[PDB]
């Protein structure tokens, strides 16, 4: 029911970055969404083990107990602004997380 | 694979309730596989069987049934009271392909979380 | 695809009484969830207010059961959303999800949003 | 419940695959629901029927089936080569409370997805 994240990271081009949440609890799943830093916030991965929807390739996740990875390829131009999370715990009330920022 | 130990998660309608269950091996009468609930005297368990066939004389298309079902019993030691059967069956044929399998399998899968199957079952409420 | 939400929501008194309203312009609404994301002001995101397919089965999330009530209709491609009463709270802008009808969890693309403050 | 038009979305091997149903009705010869996928012709529409039965005299059971039977159609006209039966049936008792047939479904429902059950229905490998 409560999820936290590590906040305010920065990076500079190239080389790896990445970035966890924590469980509290135990969860089925653990989806997160990319948020643009105007508006319209889309959708990537969203089964902890499906590459993504719309993003090429390079952005997965791997899923465990309680962490849950998120590890950005190699290259991460842009790809600014924040990461959120979710998780469905298999009974109604959806919780989401705190949010993160880049560079 | 093989028969492993199989721990569900979230189950139940507050999550709350975990199941840990421990493989019981495989009789050679008719080779049916079988797991159990850890802990808890048997008998008075749930039970999961999954059994795969091969095509026969009779039944050329293959068949592949899992058979589920837990009595829960009531108060010198409790005595078995009554039982929820479930079972599940599909069928296929040897020129089926893998991707029309998986397709059925995850689809029921997911109908099984359906709010018209999540009221038609918990509660016995028909579609109308 | 294109999600539009543009409604009211314009600032008013804490007492409700306002109307959001959702379109979509190429996308199929006949048979499909929807769903509200209630983002808070500076960094954090809820779930409020989401229904099902067919305008039968709706869902609330334990903080503003009984307050708020969604009615949505297959003519015209649009759904309402009634804005009952504030607590001075949720002075914040919103946002309209689409899902499809049993992963009703998780959402998935969405358009902009509109806000609303008292 | 209203037999509203289902839909089923990231479905598949890789989660892919979207399928949309409409219902068609219920008949009252044998009391069973419908559902069906819009198509050309009726022969190749994916199909989803459930139903529960009144526990008569005769069964003093309570019984709940899942039938799920899609065909497939390769090329005038196609035609329907092999089937795919999946079949769901349930049972209980007049005093069965709510926990145990929630318990009941929600536990099929994860075991669907459990490893055992992906390796045993892919492949058909006997465990």
């Amino acid at each position: 029911v409560l999820t936290q994240s590590p906040a305010i990271m920065s990076e500079s081009p190239g080389e790896k970055v990445t970035m966890t949440c924590s469980a509290s609890s135990s969860v089925s799943y653990m989806y997160w969404y990319q948020q643009m830093p105007g508006s319209s916030p889309r959708l990537l991965i969203y089964d902890t083990s499906n590459l993504a929807s719309g993003v090429p390739v390079r952005f997965s996740g791997s899923g465990s107990g309680t962490s849950y990875s998120l590890t950005i390829s190699r290259m991460e131009a842009e790809d600014a602004a924040t990461y959120y999370c979710q998780q469905w715990s298999n009974y109604p009330p959806l919780t989401f997380g705190a949010g993160t920022k880049l560079e | 694979a093989k028969l492993e130990t199989v721990t569900l998660g979230n189950i139940g309608k507050d999550g709350k309730q975990t199941l840990v269950l421990n493989p019981r091996g495989v009789n050679p009468t008719n080779g049916v596989a079988s797991l159990s609930q850890a802990g808890a005297v048997p008998a008075l368990e749930k039970r999961v069987t999954v059994s795969v066939s091969q095509p026969s004389r009779n039944r050329k298309n293959y068949k592949v049934q899992v058979k589920i079902q837990n009595p829960t019993a009531c108060t010198c030691d409790p005595s078995v009271t009554r039982q929820a059967y479930a079972d599940v069956t599909f069928s296929f044929t040897q020129y089926s392909t893998d991707e029309e399998r998986a397709f059925v399998r995850t689809e029921l899968a997911a109908l099984l979380a359906s709010p018209l199957l999540i009221d038609a079952i918990d509660q016995l409420n028909p579609a109308y | 695809e294109v999600q539009l939400v543009e409604s009211g929501g314009d600032l008013v008194k804490p007492g409700g009484s306002l109307k959001l309203s959702c379109a979509a312009s190429g996308f199929t609404f006949s048979s499909y969830g929807m769903s509200w994301v209630r983002q808070t002001p500076d960094k954090r995101l809820e779930w409020v207010a989401t229904i099902s397919t067919g305008g039968s089965y709706t869902d609330y999330p334990d903080s503003v059961k009984g307050r708020f009530t969604i009615s949505r209709d297959n003519a015209k491609n649009t759904l309402y959303l009634q804005m009952s009463s504030l607590k001075s709270e949720d002075t914040a802008m919103y946002y309209c999800g689409r899902t499809f009808t049993v992963p009703y969890w998780y959402f998935d693309v969405w358009g902009t949003g509109t806000t609303v403050t008292v």
